[PDB]
C-alpha cells in the first residue's frame, strides 16, 4: 500500500443541472454542548427560505466595491443578536 | 515621536562576524527540565488553533531558507538541516551553541522533525558546554 | 510515542548568536557614557550587522525574536540600523517577523491605547512613552503580539505599541532539550524553583513558521504582497484595530487559500445612496 487514491469517487458524478438549481449555499450548524460542527452544502431552484417570508429579505446598500460585503441579508427563525 | 526615517547610505559594510570588543563569559549555563505530571503523548493545546493537519496537504514547506538571529542554537538529532552562520558575541564562535537555553526552544518550534520509528541520524558529536 | 513536531519540518534554518546575558565586557570602564547607555549602542550597532549578514547568505524569512527597550526620552540614533533594514526588505525581497517585546524585561513599560477623545491619529502616535526597535520599522517588519491558547490578549505581558500589526499563540510552550536529548517544558530560575517560559518571543517563531509555508505555495509574490495575504486573513479584534493585538490572530489555512485581492487596502469613496420613493397614485 504506496498509492493513496482517495479522492476519486467510486461511481460516475450525478452531475445537477444548473440551469434547473441556479443556487447553492454552504451552510454550518452547530448544537449547543457538542464538540463538533457541522458542515454541508445545498442547491435548489430559489434561495432556502419558506416562500412566504420571500418578501421580507432586507437589501443593504453597498459602499465596499471590492467584492467581499453581501448585497442582502435575512434573518430566519431562532436568530442570534448577540454573537462571539 | 514621530514615525522612523531612514538614510539608506549608512548601511553597515560586510565583513566576517565578530564582537567590538573582546569579552569572557561570566556565568554558568542555565539548566533545564520537565515540570510535575506532563505527558507528552498529547498534542500542545496552541497546536488546535493553528489546524495543521488540514495545513500540510499543501507540503512541508520544503526548500525555505530560515534565519533565527537570536542566542544560538545547539544541534539535535531533531534539527537535520541546521547551518552555522557566525557569532558576534565570541571571537571564533559558529554560533551553534546555545547557553542561555532560549534559542534552541525558538528555533526546535518551527522546524523539529516528527517522530520515527528509527532516528534519521544515530551520530551524537555534541561538543560540551 | 511524542507528538510534538515544528511548523514547517521542511524548512532549513541558519543560526546566528547576536544576542546573551552570560558574557560580559572584559574592560568594564566605558568613559564619557554611562555604563548602562553604553551596552544599548553596542546592541544597536551589532542588530544592524546581523541583519545584513543574514540577508546576504540567501535567507528568505527573518526571525527576530530578541528585541531592545528604549524610553521615549534619550532616544538612540538608529540611523545603521534603519538602512540595514531597508535593504534587506526591498533589495532582497526578505520578510522579516519580529517579536512585540515582553513586560518582564528589564526596561520595557505597557503604552497607552487609543484615545476616543482625539479621532487625529487613530493608533496614537504622540502618545508613546518607550520605543521597542527594530519593532519600531512597522512599513518593512511585520510585528508579532500574544494571545492565550484560548484567544484572549495577555494585557499583563505583552507592550501594546502602535506597530503592532498581527498576534499568535504564547502560551504551553514545548521544545526540543539542550544539553540532553528529550523535551523540556521548564527552566531553573535563580533560585531552585522551576521557572515556566511564555511570551512573545514564542509567538514570534509561529508566525515565522506560517510565513514559510505561505512563500512556498506563491512564489511570485514579493515580501510586502505576502505580509497583505496574512494581515487581510485575521480574525479582527472588536475594533477593527487595536494596538493590543493589531489586525488579528493569525489564521493559517485561510491565508494559504483565499483569493486575497493584490492591491492595498482601499476605503470607499462615500457611504449614501438614494431612496427610491414609490409613485404616488393619483
Amino acid at each position: 500500500n504506496r498509492l493513496d487514491l482517495s479522492a476519486y469517487p467510486d461511481n460516475p458524478l450525478e452531475v445537477v443541472d444548473i440551469r434547473e438549481h441556479p443556487s447553492t449555499c454552504w451552510w454550518w450548524e452547530r448544537t449547543a454542548g457538542e464538540n463538533r460542527a457541522r458542515v454541508r452544502v445545498v442547491s435548489g431552484p430559489t434561495i432556502p427560505v419558506a416562500a412566504t417570508e420571500m418578501n421580507k429579505v432586507v437589501s443593504l446598500v453597498k459602499a465596499d466595491t471590492s467584492g467581499r460585503q453581501a448585497d442582502q441579508v435575512y434573518f430566519g427563525p431562532d436568530h442570534a443578536n448577540f454573537v462571539a | 515621536i514621530s514615525p522612523p526615517t531612514i538614510d539608506p547610505g549608512a548601511l553597515p559594510p560586510d565583513g566576517p562576524p565578530g564582537p567590538l570588543a573582546p569579552m569572557k563569559q561570566n556565568a554558568y549555563c542555565t539548566e533545564v527540565g520537565v515540570l510535575p505530571g506532563t505527558d507528552f503523548q498529547l498534542q500542545p493545546k496552541y497546536m488546535e488553533m493553528l489546524n495543521l493537519n488540514e495545513a500540510w496537504q499543501f507540503g512541508r514547506g520544503d526548500g525555505v531558507k530560515v534565519a533565527v538571529i537570536d542566542t544560538g542554537v545547539t544541534p539535535h538529532p531533531r534539527l537535520p538541516r541546521l547551518i552555522p552562520g557566525g557569532d558576534y558575541v565570541m571571537a571564533g564562535g559558529d554560533g551553534l551553541s546555545d547557553c542561555d537555553a532560549h534559542g534552541t526552544l525558538v528555533a526546535s518550534m518551527i522546524a523539529a522533525v516528527p517522530a520515527n520509528g528509527a532516528v534519521p541520524l544515530p551520530s551524537v558529536p555534541r561538543r560540551p558546554v | 510515542p511524542d507528538a510534538f513536531s515544528g511548523i514547517a519540518p521542511g524548512v532549513e534554518i541558519i543560526s546566528i548568536r547576536q544576542s546573551s546575558q552570560a558574557f560580559g565586557l572584559k574592560d568594564p570602564y566605558t568613559g564619557d557614557e554611562d555604563p548602562q547607555t553604553a551596552q544599548k549602542i553596542d546592541n544597536v550597532e551589532t542588530m544592524a550587522r546581523a541583519i545584513v549578514h543574514a540577508a546576504n547568505m540567501g535567507a528568505s524569512v527573518i526571525n527576530i525574536s530578541d528585541v531592545m527597550c528604549m524610553s521615549a526620552r534619550n532616544v538612540i540614533d538608529q540611523r545603521a540600523l534603519g538602512a540595514a533594514v531597508h535593504y534587506a526588505a526591498v533589495d532582497k525581497d526578505a520578510v522579516i517577523v519580529a517579536a512585540a517585546g515582553d513586560g518582564s524585561k528589564k526596561d520595557c513599560k505597557q503604552n497607552p491605547i487609543f484615545d476616543p477623545l482625539q479621532p487625529d491619529d487613530p493608533r496614537a502616535w504622540n502618545a508613546v512613552t518607550t520605543v521597542v526597535t527594530p519593532s519600531w520599522f512597522h512599513d518593512y517588519v511585520l510585528t508579532v503580539g500574544a494571545v492565550d491558547a484560548n484567544g484572549q490578549p495577555l494585557s499583563k505581558m505583552s507592550i501594546a505599541g502602535p506597530w503592532v500589526s498581527i498576534s499568535a499563540p504564547g502560551t504551553d510552550v514545548v521544545g526540543l532539550s539542550p544539553r540532553d536529548d528529550g523535551l523540556i517544558n521548564a527552566i531553573d530560575g535563580p533560585d531552585n524553583s522551576l521557572l515556566v517560559p511564555a511570551g512573545t518571543s514564542f509567538s514570534a517563531a509561529i508566525v515565522s513558521g506560517v510565513a514559510a509555508l505561505v512563500r512556498a505555495k506563491f512564489p511570485e509574490l514579493s515580501a510586502y504582497q505576502i505580509i497583505n495575504r496574512l494581515i487581510h486573513t485575521a480574525r479582527p479584534p472588536a475594533r477593527g484595530v487595536d494596538n493590543q493585538v493589531g489586525y488579528g490572530v493569525v489564521d493559517p489555512v485561510a491565508a494559504l487559500t483565499w483569493d486575497v485581492p493584490k492591491g492595498p487596502a482601499e476605503p470607499p469613496k462615500q457611504l449614501s445612496a438614494p431612496l427610491v420613493v414609490p409613485q404616488p397614485p393619483a
